């Protein structure tokens, strides 16, 4: 089996958060515990909660939890810039000779800033690669936050999946994030058509970008 | 310079049920640990007090074999402190509990297609059992307030069930042989010890 | 003081066999349960297998049952994984972590206090594909791509493997307005990335620009004009 | 899956003493009650009593105080009920259902239910079958179609196999429900519709088999 | 035990109320009546269970209440899949269950259908071994209420009748039979026989001859 847990959850500095972690007759119905790691970006993850009610030492008397009936919860009051990271939670499962299953991850993020409006731009193929039996449409998205952005691809009046690929939100040195899509077909396909589009989507706003020869 | 009958309790035909757990009392013989913590087929040897490494080279009074059998979910309640059915109204083990449990997957042993309801257990209770009570009492268990005086109905359970053992069930429902080895330290002049 | 480092690592085509190691110290290794937990990239945590004071009690996760071998040496202290029959999804991250009870099992285990202490991690990448060279080609401006009285312009890498690859414009003599985004899998299993650079339009048609590429691991050395 | 099964249809004489099983698949068969339900021909429910299969257990009705003994047996998992010195007001079919939980609390309805089992106490003995052909005429016959068929009296018990050509024919069969006479004596008939042209030029012949007799006849029905 | 009603009759689409009556240590202290349905010639099935809660396969046509100590059935939206044999039990307070009277639930709707007659006389071969047989078969009639009669050629015939219970069909159709039994010198004796069914007034009757 497995353990749910929300996508992503965020929140303002001094404010209460909560993560639950749910499973099933076999992970928590049984007396089995769970336990809750937090993973910092780019290090290994860390312990941070034992037991399900108890807590090692180095972890702050912030982060709390509290299991009942079949579901866990933990539990951050007063966020600081410091607990922008993964938490994931952890049960033994008893079904089929059962094994260590894991959460499918929370991403907390404190909310320093404000939303904002990215700048898209698509460039199409080049001659060059045009001529080189290649072709390769990037839809690049520049100044959004949080990181969380869909960017789709469009032809004349339908939405195509042939070939999409879109790249994890990064950071940069100014806070903000940026990304790019591209969109890998070859030469004919593109020029036997009138025009192309990528629509990118970001916190419900959404900016559309036409191509054509 | 006789050995102790350590193989007439592992390889045992058939064991008690959980309810009633068998006892065995094993003394004036020499006790050679290392066929046990070496033998690579024990899926839990747990020991609370020692170690295995130094259980030994330490010299014991007395020790008593408590062996019974109890599905795979029931395992983890084999502990000084903990709580549950197991725990509390078949087999109560003492809080300065100094001895080791062994334990081993039965799968192919006490198991039937069917089901095999061979082995008891007791579910229904008035209070919680002593360290090291045994009862076998099947008076029907009273939990109303009107008495039955001896027939079942409403309000009035069986308190021995019996699990269905199958070979198609989960690793928390398989049958897992568990064995209580006890050192009970007295004044004594350690009759037996390791080599 | 309790590290454990993970050795072993590398690319290996699919099909083959590997053996991943992992070391300790500053602690009783004999007495502690181990196990094997894999990360995918950019991805959540995973179990593998796991043994417990002994090959009495040994557990495989339900996809790697019967490929994946877990050993141990109580003397050397250390312990083994022997893959083989490696497909498309064993490339990971690896770490080879411990039981926070002396005695605890894996089979049906007291599961408390946690693991504890977690390796660095070792890398496992299984790419069929073999290295090759990248390919450069230019993305100029247009009259489309004209916003706040700056265009942009730049190179894009792709078709390259493995990572990573320098890209730098007029031979560093231009350093602001430079861009780098980090590649992205494609479906072949390469990588691609693109530099672009945002500079007034005001010195498109005097000024022209040069993006350099570097590529190591095909010594590639390649210089691009990048023209309207 | 859970179900229960029980044992083939039985007929005694005033006086005997039957025996119907009930076997469980699928559960803990010591962990739920085991109820009987018995039901009299084109007669409402009646319940007869329940038993523990755990401890051993029973309670019956008022009426079956006396003459009724449930037993179990967990080697097979499977549940006895004896009915001794039958009368002629004990043919009903027996259902076994799976009561309530071991503390009276979770379930408390009467699932799954068996296939039921059908107890014909009798005085008669086993008599062989006689068939007798109903052949078609000229007053029998309207718009191209007879009815011609073939008659089994005086046999018993219950039931009998009547087909037409080993199952060839079966557009327009009909066999009745079999009657009781006054003799306990049972009697049916299976007729079957033809136009008149198959009635010149074929010739139709009944297969009668009855099992608890052993009994195999052949009957050509021809235009009287 | 618990009383219901005999017999109810609706209309599809409209709505029946079964009232099960039972007993202070009945319905008046448990809340564990159960209502269940049984087809012509099968096992009875579980439809209700807990008052109010259906088991999982039943659909939202059929709900229970209890006010006092009289449980009912509400069945809305009747249909074709609706006739059978509805039962209420209950747990009393010695963990005893006790059943109902039973209750036929009729969906009214269905045509009108006149009987079919076919007459049989006694073969060869019965008079060949010293017996005779008259067979009177209906079939295809509705509802199941028929009367039957055997008449000689100026008399009626009371002794040596055997009549079966009415039936149902595959096809939702009822059929019967009757048989006469006499001598062949009786069979022989007379000129004609003839069997009357009586249906909902309707008469129609069947003669044979030699
Ligand atoms: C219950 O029965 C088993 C099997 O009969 C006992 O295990 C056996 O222990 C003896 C101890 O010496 C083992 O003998 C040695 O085996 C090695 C390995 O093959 C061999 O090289 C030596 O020459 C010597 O024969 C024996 O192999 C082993 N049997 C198995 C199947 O592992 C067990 O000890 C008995 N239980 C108790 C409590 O003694």
């Amino acid at each position: 089996s497995v353990l749910t847990q929300p996508p992503s959850v965020s929140g303002a500095p001094g404010q209460r958060v909560t993560i639950s972690c749910t499973g099933s007759s076999s992970n928590i119905g049984a007396g089995y515990d769970v336990h809750w790691y937090q993973q910092l970006p780019g290090t290994a993850p860390k312990l941070l909660i034992y037991g399900n009610s108890n807590r090692p030492s180095g972890v702050p008397d912030r982060f709390s939890g509290s299991k009942s009936g079949t579901s866990a919860s933990l539990a951050i009051t007063g966020l600081q810039a410091e607990d922008e990271a993964d938490y994931y939670c952890q049960s033994y499962d008893s079904s089929l000779s059962g094994s260590y299953v894991f959460g499918t991850g929370t991403k907390v993020t404190v909310l320093g800033q404000p939303k904002a409006a990215p700048s898209v731009t698509l460039f199409p193929p080049s001659s060059e690669e045009l001529q080189a039996n290649k072709a390769t449409l990037v839809c690049l998205i520049s100044d959004f936050y949080p990181g969380a952005v869909t960017v789709a691809w469009k032809a004349d009046s339908s939405p195509v999946k042939a070939g999409v690929e879109t790249t994890t939100p990064s950071k940069q040195s100014n806070n903000k994030y940026a990304a790019s899509s591209y969109l890998s077909l070859t030469p004919e396909q593109w020029k036997s058509h009138r025009s192309y589009s990528c629509q990118v989507t970001h916190e419900g706003s959404t900016v559309e970008k036409t191509v054509a020869p | 310079t006789n050995l102790c009958p350590f193989g007439e309790v592992f390889n045992a035909t058939r064991f008690a049920s959980v309810y009633a757990w068998n006892r065995k009392r094993i003394s004036n013989c020499v006790a050679d640990y290392s066929v046990l913590y070496n033998s690579a087929s024990f899926s839990t040897f747990k020991c609370y007090g020692v170690s295995p490494t130094k259980l030994n080279d330490l010299c014991f009074t007395n020790v008593y074999a408590d062996s019974f059998v109890i599905r795979g979910d029931e395992v983890r309640q084999i502990a000084p402190g903990q709580t549950g059915k197991i725990a509390d109204y078949n087999y109560k083990l003492p809080d300065d509990f100094t001895g080791c449990v062994i334990a081993w997957n039965s799968n192919n042993l006490d198991s039937k297609v069917g089901g095999n309801y061979n082995y008891l257990y007791r579910l229904f209770r008035k209070s919680n059992l002593k360290p090291f009570e045994r009862d076998i009492s099947t008076e029907i268990y009273q939990a109303g307030s009107t008495p039955c005086n001896g027939v079942e109905g409403f309000n009035c359970y069986f308190p021995l069930q019996s699990y269905g053992f199958q070979p198609t069930n989960g690793v928390g429902y398989q049958p897992y042989r568990v064995v209580v080895l006890s050192f009970e330290l007295l004044h004594a002049p350690a009759t037996v010890c390791g080599p | 003081e309790v590290q454990l480092v993970e050795s072993g690592g590398g690319l290996v085509q699919p099909g083959r066999s590997l053996r991943l190691s992992c070391a300790a110290s500053g602690f009783t290794f004999d007495d502690y349960a181990m196990h094997w937990v894999r990360q995918a990239p950019g991805k959540g945590l995973e179990w593998v297998s796991g043994i417990s004071w002994n090959r009495g009690s040994i557990g495989y996760a339900d996809s790697v049952k019967g490929r994946f071998t877990i050993s141990r040496d109580n003397a050397k202290n250390s312990l083994y994984l022997q893959m083989s029959s490696l497909r498309a999804e064993d490339t990971a991250l690896y770490y080879c972590a411990k039981d926070g009870e002396r005695w605890d099992s894996v089979v049906v285990p007291s599961a408390r206090n946690g693991m504890d202490v977690w390796g660095q991690g070792t890398t496992v990448t299984v790419s069929s594909a073999s290295t090759k060279g990248p390919s450069v080609f230019p993305l100029a401006p247009s009259s489309k791509s004209t916003s706040g009285g700056t265009a942009a312009l730049g190179c894009l890498v792709k078709d390259y493997f493995p990572e990573p690859v320098t890209v730098s414009w007029n031979s560093g003599a231009l350093t602001s307005g430079v861009h780098t985004f980090p590649a992205v899998l494609q479906s072949s299993g390469l990588y691609s990335l693109s530099s672009v650079v945002t500079v007034p339009s005001s010195s498109l048609g005097t000024q022209t620009y040069i993006c350099n590429v570097n590529h190591k691991p095909s010594n590639t050395k390649v210089d691009k004009k990048v023209e309207p």
